[PDB]
């Protein structure tokens, strides 16, 4: 029962080759969504924004699921591209308001009971 | 009918010894670092411990690592135990090794210095249930209680 | 049926739409795996994923069938089984006054091909199901997030999404601009155990599987 | 302390890796015990569990060796070099 | 019966006073807590006693359906008046 | 029996990323599993029949105002229903989330007899009905 | 702590952290970003109002409900004070008025009421005191800003032991009257400013990074008594604010040294105005100044907050000075002012 229908990735590399082009567009795309959306952000921190997200789920191995976060990225996108998303969304990836959480044991248990 | 003692005399803050020697609401940090203190100048037999009756095995295993690391193991407990023999050394010698679902054909029960009906009612059920269905013969050593 | 409190029965298109059904079985025997109906004459015949296609383009252009009304495109999680999601289709036919309804299972990857060209209705229903429920199908259109919020995370239908969410919003004057924290609600949802422990109906009870 | 304070085994009731140490706590054990009035040897005996050991040195040094199929005789050697070097 | 907390703080019924300490008082100066003065308590207290010679007293409580679900009351025990959990009017059996 | 270039998925789904919980909601949430105890005041029985998918219990503070349990743990009413543990761990490791077994509580033989309940040379007679 | 001033929640909204803020004269700027960060965390900040309530409808939203308890006060009657500040736990000064008014004469803004809410507090039973003094806070200095300021600030320190006064640096925010202010010489006319400039260091401040230092020293036991200055990341040379702050508004530049001989006539027509006194006879001296760097008395690098660089964030309140056909410039285009600085 290994063996299951793929939605485009027949193989890893077609997941890393839509992954390029993702980031091809969303790396030509942090300047000016700025730009227009009139936001207080540099260009650089919009760029590597988009990096860490990249890498903060590339470490999944089915190919059937790498693709499919590839094209929710992938629609992501165009939903900024044509100022749909409001300043409010676009903050929103921008985390501000809350205070870091905890990080040493010692902060998790002064803060409460959560772990 | 013991939640509502989970209610009356809960500590809730950490409670230190003030000027007066009288017990005050103060942070963790002083509670934190009254302790730390005075045992980092104290190793060996300088720090033990005293077992309850109602704690878990998680803080039993965390206050054995704590008192080793500093080299003070006499991890003592409140119910005195005859170290003498293999009382520590054999799990047999500290078990209810029949199990409470077995005693069910045991056809005669030496209970030792026990008072079953009190001291664990649930025991006192199961025998009560062998003793009505399986004809267990009990038989208790001291007092003639109930 | 001398008592009004129970509805009447209706046997004669009863066993009408059994006789469809059977007429549909036979036709195409590759896709369709059972079929039946209930009692509230309403019937179902279940057809298999990659067979959105046909099916519809039967009931939607046969001269005996001629199902054009597209109802509704639901689906209904079922964590037990492997392919929770459960993409419903929902047909009614003009002439024949009756209502078709084919079901498929699919899992939270598999695709399927999008059912527009059967029916153009079920293309802005599309675009709901990937967002209420998320799952994706294949080469349609425009499948967009077109009902929940802009950039939401997740799919709130999976039945392991919190009803009441996971971000919250409010304005905060320091950014003059709603800011979405994650929620904190002032009151928990006081969830209700309402199940009756002794047996509610003995003729719909699942036996010892 | 370079003494020993518990030493711990973890062996198993029908594993035939464990048989080796459970011939051993049959025959031996009460010799092990009576030479040894002071730290003693923790059984905390279990099932289905490779035959395993822990050396609870004083001040926090532990560190362990495996018995999986490790005859009566020369497990006793094993715990007698560990023991060897406690003064 | 209305009472007062040592802050002036009138009690409720239920029992609750702030105290000092409590920061939650700020709400209540400037402005006031509403007291039902009607103490459930002692509108009923003073309600006399009905004099019924039965073994088992109906307490539909009056106004016919406008009222409380029909619970019989029990009235054999001389020295608690049987009174109903619904509407709590003491019934009472005739002194033998 | 499917065959349109399938994909020899070797690897356990992992539908996490997808799902989009939050990264402190999904490795600090111990999730369990276990079929219900029957109420024990209750005799009925079609209850224990079905695993179900339940969290652990966050901080529940009373609210400054009037008195509500504020909880900001959004998972914590999360009950699943589920037909058999197979299925019920099926889904937890498809999301792979930390979680625990439990055994399904079977019922013992009662042997009933209540000709026994009345005899001569045995104990188990009735005193009352 | 007390029977419900216990702490509990991970910072929502309708997370009781158990610190009762009664805020004093929030209804501007540092009060509307402090009750925002007060309220964020939930605490029972009761802030005493005096002007109309619709100016101060405007804080109702930064807290959950039944916490923005506004109270009616007034500074000259002894027991408004002891009404709004009777069980707050911790009260958090922030009176003053930057410019002057015939009925509150500048003594008072920074002497009279300061202390005149600093021994009611004491009184009360409180825990601290925040009383929030200026980084050049200097009675010998002529700025009667400075005069006022200092020894406002020995009389609390006097009065209450743990008052633990905070002396920033001229902060800026969206409503500063400090960047906008400095955006107003374009509208007013030739930029009058002493001396072109170059001969005053400043060190301005993002108004969070003040914000977040009380709240900050309010979870900070040590913070008692002692007495922290908010300073900002770099100083800067006078000119080299007007140079950027014309730069990063697209605004024409008209530089102009005028001497402080008729600079003070324009402080004092500015003030002839019976509605606002734009600028004050106060305010011609106190540009002028230059900040001293006090460097024995802690800062807030040390108490966790970092600073945030003033050309990081600019046209946050300078966008909307600048005209509609350069709304759309950010920082990148504007060349950085010369930081003249440590
Ligand atoms: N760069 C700067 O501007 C710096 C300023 N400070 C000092 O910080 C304090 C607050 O600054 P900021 O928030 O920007 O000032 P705002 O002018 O924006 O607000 C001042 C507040 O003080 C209140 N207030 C002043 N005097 C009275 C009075 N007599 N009676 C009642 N309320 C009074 C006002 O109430 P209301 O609005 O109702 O009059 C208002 O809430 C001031 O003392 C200021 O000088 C300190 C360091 C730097
Ligand atoms: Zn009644």
């Amino acid at each position: 029962g290994t063996s299951v229908k793929p939605i485009f990735s027949r193989d890893m590399n077609e997941a890393k080759r839509r992954v390029r082009e993702l980031y091809r567009a969303w790396y030509r795309e942090v300047p000016n969504t700025v730009h227009l959306f009139q936001l207080d952000i540099s260009v650089k921190q919009g760029r590597d924004k988009v990096r860490e997200m990249f890498m903060k789920n590339a470490h999944v191995t089915d190919p059937r699921v790498v693709d499919l976060l590839v094209i929710k990225g992938k629609m992501e996108l165009e939903e900024t591209i044509n100022v749909w998303k409001q300043r409010t969304h676009i903050m929103r990836f921008f985390h501000e308001t809350e205070a870091p959480r905890p990080t040493d044991f010692l902060s998790k248990f002064y803060v409460g009971h959560d772990p | 009918f013991a939640y509502d003692g989970l209610k009356r005399q809960r500590l809730t803050q950490p409670m230190i010894r003030n000027e007066k020697g009288l017990l005050t609401y103060t942070t963790w940090e002083d509670a934190l670092s009254r302790v730390a203190g005075m045992l980092q100048s104290f190793q060996g037999n300088d720090v033990a411990a005293i077992a309850g009756g109602l704690v878990d095995a998680e803080a039993l295993v965390a206050l054995k690592d704590l008192l080793n690391r500093v080299d003070s193991d006499s991890l003592c407990t409140e119910e005195v135990f005859p170290t003498a023999g293999a009382g520590t050394d054999l799990r047999s010698n500290y078990l209810l090794n029949t199990t409470i679902a077995g005693v069910e054909e045991a056809d005669v029960i030496l209970l030792v210095g026990t008072n079953p009906r009190f001291e664990a009612p649930l025991f006192n059920a199961r025998i009560r249930k062998s003793w009505l269905h399986n004809d267990l013969k009990v038989a208790l050593i001291g007092s003639p209680v109930d | 049926d001398t008592r009004p409190t129970i509805r009447p029965r209706n046997d004669v298109v009863h066993k009408q739409l059994s006789a469809f059904g059977q007429y549909v079985a036979e036709i195409l025997p590759k896709y369709v795996q059972q079929v039946q109906v209930s009692c509230f004459n309403e019937l179902e015949i279940f057809i298999h994923p990659d067979g959105v296609i046909p099916v519809l383009t039967f009931l939607r252009d046969h001269t005996n069938a001629q199902f054009k009304s597209l109802a509704d495109l639901t689906a209904v999680d079922v964590p037990t089984r492997q392919n929770r999601f459960e993409i419903v289709y929902n047909l009614l036919s003009l002439r024949f006054n009756s209502q078709i309804r084919v079901k498929t299972y699919t899992d939270e990857l598999t695709p399927i091909e999008s059912s527009v060209t059967v029916y153009k209705a079920a293309n802005w229903y599309e675009r709901e199901i990937w967002d209420m429920f998320g799952v994706f199908f294949a080469n349609h259109p425009d499948l967009r997030r077109i009902l929940t919020g802009y950039g939401f995370e997740g799919h709130p239908f999976r039945k392991d999404f919190p009803l009441s969410g996971y971000v919250e919003l409010r304005y905060d004057d320091e950014v003059k601009r709603v800011v979405a924290e994650p929620v904190e609600l002032a009151q928990e949802f006081r969830k209700f155990d309402l199940n009756s422990p002794w047996e509610a109906f003995p003729a719909y009870r699942q036996p010892p599987e | 302390k370079l003494g020993l304070r518990e030493i711990r085994i973890h062996l198993c009731q029908r594993s035939p890796g464990s048989q080796g140490v459970r011939d051993f706590i049959e025959k031996r054990y009460v010799e092990l015990k009576k030479a040894n009035p002071d730290l003693p040897i923790l059984i905390r005996e279990c099932s289905d569990v490779q035959p395993k050991l822990w050396a609870r040195y004083a001040f926090g040094q532990e560190k362990n060796v495996s018995l999986n199929n490790f005859s009566a005789d020369q497990v006793t050697r094993t715990l007698e070099n560990v023991l060897s070097g406690k003064a | 019966g209305v009472r007062t907390s040592p802050t002036g703080e009138k009690v409720t019924h239920t029992g609750q006073a702030y105290d000092d300490g409590d920061y939650r008082r700020v709400r209540f100066s400037d402005r006031q807590k509403e007291v039902n003065e009607n103490f459930a308590i002692d509108l009923i207290a003073e309600q006399p006693v009905s004099e019924v010679g039965s073994r088992v007293i109906s307490c539909d409580g009056g106004g016919g359906a406008l009222g409380h679900p029909r619970v019989y009351i029990n009235l054999d025990k001389e020295t608690k008046t049987g009174t109903c959990g619904y509407c709590g009017l003491q019934f009472r059996q005739p002194h033998h | 029996t499917q065959d349109t270039q399938l994909i020899a998925v070797d690897e356990k789904l992992d539908i996490t990323t997808l799902t989009g919980v939050p990264e402190e909601h999904i490795k600090t949430r111990k999730v369990r599993i276990f079929v219900p105890a029957r109420n024990n005041m209750q005799s009925g029985v079609n209850n224990t029949k079905k695993w179900k998918m339940e969290f652990d219990t966050r901080e529940r503070w009373e609210n400054p105002l009037m008195g509500w349990s504020s909880t900001a743990d959004p998972l914590s009413n999360l009950v699943l229903t589920f037909s058999t543990k197979e299925d019920a761990v099926a889904f937890a490791e498809k999301n792979g989330w930390s979680f625990d077994v439990e055994e399904r509580k079977v019922p013992k033989p009662k042997s009933k007899s209540y000709g026994a309940n009345f005899s001569w040379n045995k104990r188990t007679r009735v005193s009352t009905k | 702590l007390h029977h419900a001033l216990i702490p509990h929640g991970k910072g929502g909204r309708s997370s009781v952290s158990g610190i009762v803020a009664t805020v004093f004269g929030a209804t501007g700027f540092l009060g509307r970003y402090v009750v925002n960060h007060l309220g964020r965390m939930g605490s029972q900040v009761i802030v005493p109002y005096r002007c109309e309530p619709y100016d101060t409808m405007h804080l109702r939203p930064m807290g959950d409900l039944g916490q923005i308890i506004f109270m009616e006060w007034n500074g000259k009657d002894k027991d408004s004070i002891r009404k709004v500040v009777e069980h707050s736990n911790v009260v958090i000064n922030l009176v003053g008025r930057e410019w002057e008014t015939k009925n509150f004469d500048f003594e008072d803004v920074f002497v009279k009421i300061p202390h005149a809410i600093a021994q009611v507090s004491k009184e009360a039973g409180v825990e601290k005191l925040i009383h929030i003094s200026h980084l050049n806070a200097d009675i010998k200095s002529p700025s009667r800003y400075l005069r006022s300021k200092a020894v406002g600030e020995k009389e609390v320190r006097a009065a209450f032991p743990e008052a633990t006064i905070i002396k920033p640096s001229d902060i800026f925010g969206r409503e500063d009257r400090f960047l906008n202010y400095f955006a107003s010489m374009r509208w007013f006319g030739g930029v009058p400013l002493i001396s072109l400039g170059k001969e005053t260091v400043k060190q301005p401040v993002y108004i969070v990074d003040v914000s977040k230092g009380i709240i900050n020293a309010i979870k900070d036991p040590d913070a008692k008594g002692k007495t922290f200055a908010f300073v900002g990341p770099n100083r800067y040379l006078l000119f080299d604010l007007v140079q950027y702050i014309f730069a990063v508004a697209y605004r024409p530049f008209l530089p102009y040294p005028l001497p402080h001989f008729a600079y003070r006539w324009v402080g004092r027509l500015f003030e002839v105005s019976p509605f606002e006194p734009w600028t004050t006879r106060d305010k011609v001296e106190r540009v002028h100044m230059s900040d001293m760097t006090l460097p024995h008395l802690p800062g807030l690098e040390d108490l966790g907050i970092q600073a945030t660089p003033l050309e990081l964030k600019a046209i946050e309140v300078l966008r909307r000075h600048r005209t509609y056909r350069w709304l759309t410039s950010e920082m990148e285009d504007v060349k950085p002012a010369k930081t003249v600085n440590i």
